[PDB]
């Protein structure tokens, strides 16, 4: 349990079983260099807060909330493996709050889009999924045998433990009743919500209708014209305001994180104003500090120790 | 065809709109309602920007707002049909978007249109005021290009106030005698700081905690005001306001 402390201390975050379980299980399979034990087979890499497990962190300014983020990693997603570089792959816990442990596994290829995929509800789940598929694309006899073996000592690790190894589980499907809205990255917001309905209402354009917005602003041709395609978003942005008088939270949130989500620089501003102020209204402070770091700090090279 | 107006309200026809008589002097003439300019040294002037700054809610952060001109508003007629009787006079703010103005100052405030509610209002169909300047500043929708908007000021006959917790749409049939709806919230403007101009009472700020909770969850921010007739509203001063944002990327 002791060295447990070193990694949460450091993220503001507890982790949950799975994540130190895991580390053992990498590090038998190599006990000198635990986080690379995947990387010849499977081609993913332990790190995040495996970093710390692995004492690379004794090195060394160092900013841990944006250690290993993403370009479209929202504050609820920490990353603790990456994979494919050309896809920019990796994996990470989702937690819809940061006073909760993780709710599931989520998997993102930054190079590709924003969208986050549930991949189960533990680590040990995530990577044999990724270990299932990658044997169908596999032609070489050794390379399969080795991954063989290792499933087996995943598949009792996991069945040792008690882990699901399922896709989506049954709190996976749980929270998915709780899910007050998708947003563009399709892995939902939670809320509180009381007897009144209270805490969300939706946003005044579809899905399709805000994209297109956005575009006509990232498109225009002149200051001039994109100071006129916005006049729809700061329309909404009242309509925020007015729903956070009313306690209405989780609406700024959902247009706060589709802004962030379809990526233009654009709207760095305008989810600054948002998003900090809904996950504090929330009770969230440690999001706001993240996502107010990350704003000011979202680069497409993000291991802090190079 | 030359205009007879002080050039301050000659500016905000202008803002507002689009013989032997200039149009600006006509329209004005069409609208039925005293607007007097007030002097930026003024007593009411001062007063009545503190009350502006000192209730800018925190949460409203996004903006801060200047007082470029202020007015004094008489509508003819409205002073009768007050409810003079009536207790808890408070001089309550009203936001509301540019092309709203003339129907406001020509007819005086309306109750919530009699057509489509969408789901129903928040506390059914009345007229709706704040005591913070930044929750009904945020109802004139202002925007970077269009940064100017207005705030009214009205005397407020509230009466017996029904007070309530949570949201109801059904609220106007639950008053039984009572003379107003107040939706009760964490922050407000407190006593201690409350003042007088000209016989009303102007709930000044800084906000503070209300010792409000909602024991069944969620707890609204900030106080709601709504009368259910015209003649509880009396208009005194219109404020002309530029609203300064910041970055907007
Ligand atoms: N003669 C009249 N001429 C022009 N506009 C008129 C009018 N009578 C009412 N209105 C305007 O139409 C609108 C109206 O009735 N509505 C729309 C708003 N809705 C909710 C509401 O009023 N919320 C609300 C709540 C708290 C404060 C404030 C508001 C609005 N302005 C504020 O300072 C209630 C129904 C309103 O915004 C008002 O300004």
């Amino acid at each position: 349990h002791h060295l447990r402390k070193e990694v949460e201390n450091h993220y503001k975050l507890s982790l949950p079983e799975d994540f130190y379980h895991f580390w053992k299980f990498c590090e038998e399979l190599d006990p000198e260099k635990p986080s690379d034990s995947l990387s010849a087979s499977l081609g993913l890499q332990l790190v995040g807060p495996y970093d710390i497990l692995a004492g690379k962190h004794k090195t060394k300014g160092l900013n841990f909330n944006l250690h290993w983020r993403f370009y479209y990693d929202p504050p609820e997603f920490q990353t603790i493996i990456i994979g494919d570089n050309k896809t920019q792959y990796h994996m990470g816990y989702f937690r819809d709050s940061p006073d909760e442990f993780p709710v599931y596994v989520g998997i993102n290829e930054a190079k590709k889009n924003c969208i986050i995929v549930p991949n189960g509800d533990n680590v040990f789940a995530a990577v044999k999924l990724f270990l299932t598929k990658k044997l169908k694309e596999i032609t070489d006899k050794k390379k399969i045998n080795l991954l063989k073996n290792i499933d087996e000592k995943l598949t009792e690790a996991a069945r040792e433990l008690g882990y699901s190894l399922e896709q989506r589980t049954v709190k996976m499907k749980q929270r998915d009743k709780k899910v007050v809205t998708k947003t563009f990255h399709g892995a939902g917001l939670v809320v509180p919500v009381d007897k009144n309905d209270v805490g969300y209402r939706e946003l005044p354009e579809t899905d399709a209708d805000l994209k297109r917005i956005c575009k006509t602003i990232v498109e225009a041709a002149s200051d001039e014209e994109r100071l006129k395609a916005f006049a729809p978003i700061q329309e909404m942005m009242t309509f925020v305001q007015f729903a956070n008088d009313e306690c209405d939270y989780g609406m700024g949130l959902e247009l706060g994180m589709d802004l962030f989500c379809y990526g233009s620089h654009y709207f760095h501003k305008v989810a600054g104003q948002l998003l900090p102020l809904a996950y504090n209204l929330l009770k969230r402070n440690l999001f706001a500090e993240i996502i107010e770091e990350h704003l000011a700090n979202r680069s497409q090279e993000n291991i802090d120790q190079l | 065809p030359e205009s007879q107006l002080d050039l301050r309200v000659q500016e905000l026809i202008k803002l507002i709109c689009n013989s032997p008589e200039h149009p600006l002097d006509q329209h004005y003439r069409n609208l039925h309602c005293a607007l007097r300019p007030l002097d930026h040294e003024s007593y009411e002037f001062k007063v009545i920007s503190q009350y502006l700054q000192s209730t800018h809610a925190p949460t409203h952060s996004d903006y801060t707002m200047t007082l470029l001109d202020l007015f004094e508003v008489e509508k003819d007629g409205e002073k009768e049909a007050f409810r003079e009787d009536l207790h808890n006079r408070m001089l309550l703010w009203h936001g509301s978007r540019m092309s709203n103005w003339v129907g406001i100052l020509s007819h005086g405030l309306r109750i919530a249109p009699p057509e489509a509610p969408i789901t129903g209002y928040m506390f059914g169909k009345g007229i709706y005021f704040a005591d913070m300047s930044s929750k009904s500043a945020n109802y004139c929708f202002a925007s970077r290009l269009k940064n100017t908007g207005l705030l009214l000021l009205s005397e407020v006959a509230l009466g017996q106030c029904n007070e309530l917790l949570e949201a109801n749409p059904k609220a106007e049939g639950l008053l039984q005698g009572k003379h107003s709806t107040k939706g009760l919230g964490k922050m407000a403007p407190s006593s201690a700081h409350f003042v007088t101009l000209n016989g009303s009472t102007v709930p000044l700020g800084p906000a503070s905690d209300t010792g409000i909770l909602n024991p069944d969850g969620y707890t609204l921010n900030y106080n709601e005001y709504i009368v259910y007739n015209p003649n509880q509203v009396r208009m005194r001063y219109l404020l002309k306001v530029q609203f300064n944002f910041l970055q907007l990327w």
